[PDB]
């Protein structure tokens, strides 16, 4: 029930993804899998009257960074978070940041690849899953660091002594419910997922609303023998799948 | 046979938008017949638009703009906020027949009437800027949104429309704190080239300002507004 | 039962895959998420000010009772604000702010019970009011009904000797007869310029300013709910019930606490042990 | 009737209250966009002479 070799990663196993002057390799590859069934159309918002500024090929593509590195330091549950689209707003953020600061609303999904190698002597999986509205920072920023920080019931009022809990609850014994894959260090070297455009109102006004955090938790700490690799770092590759943007203005130096 | 009724507990109520009849007292009373009568409407939306009179310069509001013979691109002539609720169509029918309602959608058109001299020309930048890195500063900032450019000549006014751009299908129709739902850009207004004039006529020039609703313009969800006085 | 659960999915067994079994399948219809939601749950205890019926109207809470209510499932209040508006909070606050203190009975607002099983993070409905008095003796109450996002600060009196909450075209609900049923019903549209609603939070402030405080979106409640009546000593329940509800995207529920006890459960609700 | 798939109600008689009065009226919107039906009512001001053709002819300067 998996498909066909090993030491060295096989055959249906080897799968590449070509977005435009980008392309993704993988040589352990698991399934990608496509969020709630279902991707973007990249249909226009009925919301606006405005012809919106869509297909372009610059935009339509991976952009690569690194996350952090996995050490046998991190017990289970600690995460990063990578909010999205916000991410991709500056200079890492190519055409697509670019054509985004200049625009009031957009309309995208996203196609995400994370990776992450090691060796057959070593043992650790990862948990990576992406969420429609999961509480990120304030100012939507990647996690500068592992945390488990709020996480079951929520960050309360200092003040609020016997609160039950508060809205950004996160009982991350049930993390699976979210479109998710584990990335088992004995199974593979990388992490494929696409989910479609999922929001309160037809096209987002990204700018002060993130609607979709991808996180990346431990599940299975990090075990080796002396002599192998001793940190793990995780890079993901990230693509806008068919953004449809509307609401063209200026940009400055406005908020971001 | 009486017919046995279950009682519920919502009994002896009175609901204030009940659809519903009640008891008639006086029936079979025929009317006096008024066929004669012409002029009724049975929508409202069917008035709105019919463009009225934009407050400038508010509060001593006059309906109009004035333009002058120096096109300076840092200063606006007009800017107004895309808000039924602005001050500036505080008066308007589309702002006085909108406040009776919750949400609205669709187009909204500013109609500007050129009222200077024959031997004078113009031309103004009007724009729509929508919401996210604040207000132009320049009519440069500006004319990266949605513009048009009204040459002055043999056709008095120009009519702009601001295109309904939004997250939400519907937007809330009166501003109060402003919010992600609430509001929705500036529409401003600038000479591209200044007002210019022979010898014998007057320098400078007002440009009525009226509002309507467009064909696309809906409203829903009646209410009733916070009560005013007018003194 | 060999799998390869690094998928995202694995796949459906009953006892007939790995064992000589057989299936066990009898139908149920009552874990549809309509019918579950289709039951009327409390939000709190609500009360009324004196000759409200005949005065202008000024937020207030008898003890942390008060005046109006935004329907909404989640929570709203603060307790340090009895005497002012109740706005929406992200949190839960409960009966003492103090070590020593304790959590239930809760002082904020919300539906605990929606709070505790809402496994999903938008949902859409329209909502059933019931307001239950506790006299069963004579009660009278007015109530406002104001849609989201709109005026609601029914403050100034227009007409002498009548409630500044019984003015206008916007919906108004009074009882109050010898011969009544001292309770009130009635079912409000969905009113909010949003598609759908945030069950749990929203990653996003309230304006283009950016200006922190996420987790509430503007106007995502089915409206605010002004209150006036004859009886002010007299508390009365307010229930929500969800009709014809939709949820979209499954997330996770609610913590429960670990046995420190022992090895399953039971009754001895939040606390330490039993 | 129906998220989903169907609530608390199991009344054999027919509601009082019509849908559209007791329900909220589920719409859908096209991404493409919705054409105003070109009139709302039968209010209308007149303009008549807006144009030309038919008085004392031509003298018409021209």
């Amino acid at each position: 029930d998996q498909n066909t070799e090993e030491m060295e990663n096989l055959s249906d196993r080897v799968s590449q993804d070509t977005a435009g002057n980008t392309v993704t390799n993988t040589q352990s590859t698991v399934g990608r899998l496509v969020g709630y069934g279902t991707v973007h159309d990249g249909e226009h918002p009925a919301s606006c009257a405005d012809t919106a500024s869509e297909k372009i090929l610059a935009v339509e593509r991976y952009y690569t960074f690194k996350v952090n590195d996995w050490t046998s330091t991190q017990k289970p549950f600690e995460y990063i978070r990578i909010p999205l689209p916000h991410v991709l707003s500056g200079e890492d953020g190519g055409v697509f940041g670019a054509t985004l600061r200049r625009h009031y609303l957009v309309k995208t999904g996203w196609r995400v690849q994370v990776q992450c190698n090691a060796s057959q002597f070593h043992a650790g999986s990862l948990l990576v899953f992406m969420a429609p509205e999961y509480p990120t920072l304030d100012v939507f920023a990647m996690d500068n660091r592992w945390s488990k920080d709020n996480l079951p019931n929520g960050t309360r009022t200092q003040t609020n002594r016997k609160g039950p809990f508060a809205m950004d609850h996160q009982n991350f014994w049930q993390w699976t419910l979210y479109p998710h894959q584990f990335l088992n260090l004995r199974t593979n070297t990388t992490v494929d997922l696409e989910v479609p455009y999922v929001n309160i109102a037809p096209t987002s006004s990204w700018t002060q609303h993130a609607s979709w955090t991808l996180v990346i938790a431990v599940v299975a700490p990090l075990t080796y023998s002396t002599g192998a690799s001793t940190s793990l770092d995780i890079t993901a590759s990230i693509q806008p799948v068919r953004p449809v943007f509307n609401g063209l203005r200026h940009e400055v130096l406005s908020r971001q | 046979s009486p017919i046995p009724v279950t009682i519920r507990e919502h009994a002896g109520t009175w609901y204030s938008t009940l659809p519903d009849s009640t008891v008639p007292i006086y029936g079979k009373t025929p009317v006096a017949p008024a066929n004669y009568m012409v002029g009724e409407y049975k929508d409202f939306l069917e008035i709105a638009q019919i463009p009225t009179f934009i407050g400038n310069k508010m509060p001593n509001a006059v309906p109009y703009i004035e333009a002058s013979n120096t096109a300076v691109k840092t200063q606006p002539l007009a800017v107004y906020q895309v808000t039924l609720s602005c001050s500036c169509l505080a008066n308007t029918f589309l702002a006085a027949l909108s406040r009776n309602f919750a949400q609205y959608r669709g187009s909204l058109v500013y109609t500007f009437v050129f009222t200077g001299t024959a031997m004078m020309k113009g031309k103004f930048l009007i724009a729509y800027t929508p919401p996210g890195a604040g207000k132009p500063t320049s009519r440069d900032q500006a004319m990266q949104a949605t513009y048009a450019i009204w040459d002055l000549g043999l056709n008095s006014s120009y009519s702009f429309t601001v295109p309904f751009i939004s997250p939400t299908h519907f937007r809330m129709v009166g501003t109060d704190q402003a919010n992600i739902t609430n509001v929705d850009g500036w529409v401003t207004v600038w000479q591209l080239t200044p007002l210019t004039y022979p010898p014998g006529c007057p320098t400078s020039a007002k440009i009525l300002t009226m509002v309507s609703a467009g064909k696309d313009f809906s409203l829903k969800m009646p209410i009733s507004p916070a009560p005013w006085s007018p003194q | 039962g060999v799998e390869n659960a690094e998928k995202g999915v694995t796949e459906n067994t009953d006892a007939t895959a790995d064992f000589v079994a057989q299936p066990v399948y009898l139908p149920e219809n009552q874990t549809k998420v309509a019918f579950f939601y289709d039951r009327s749950s409390p939000i709190g205890r609500f009360a009324v000010k004196s000759g409200s019926l005949e005065s202008g109207f000024a937020p207030f809470s008898n003890k942390a009772c008060p005046n109006s209510v935004i329907l909404t499932p989640g929570p709203q209040f603060d307790p340090a604000y009895d005497q002012l508006r109740p706005q929406r909070l992200t949190e839960i606050w409960g009966n003492g702010n103090e070590e020593t203190s304790e959590v239930f009975p809760l002082k904020t607002k919300q539906d605990y019970s929606f709070c505790l099983f809402s496994p999903f993070v938008y949902y859409k409905c329209d909502l059933e009011v019931t307001l239950s008095p506790h006299t069963s003796g004579a009660h009278g109450l007015l109530v406002r009904w104001c849609p989201t996002g709109t005026p609601t600060k029914p403050t100034t009196q227009v007409l002498h000797e009548v409630s500044s909450l019984s003015e206008g075209r916007t919906p108004q609900v009074y009882s109050a007869g010898p011969g009544t049923s001292n309770q009130i019903s009635f079912v409000v549209p969905y009113n909010s310029p949003l598609s759908v609603l945030p069950a749990v939070w929203y990653n996003g402030h309230k304006r283009f300013d950016n200006t922190g405080d996420l987790g509430i979106a503007p106007n995502s409640d089915f409206g605010t709910l002004f209150f006036a009546g004859t009886k002010p000593d007299i508390k009365f329940t307010v229930y929500l019930r969800y009709k014809n509800m939709r949820v979209f995207c499954p997330r996770p529920t609610v913590f429960f606490p670990w046995p420190t006890s022992g090895d399953k459960i039971d009754m001895t609700p939040r606390a330490g042990v039993l | 009737n129906n998220s989903s798939s169907e609530g608390n109600e199991g009344v054999i008689i027919n509601n009082f209250y019509s849908n559209q009065y007791q329900n909220s009226i589920d719409l859908s919107a096209n991404a493409t966009g919705s054409d105003p039906p070109k009139t709302y009512g039968q209010f209308s001001n007149l303009l008549s002479g807006a144009v030309n053709a038919f008085s004392n002819m031509l003298p018409l300067l021209a």
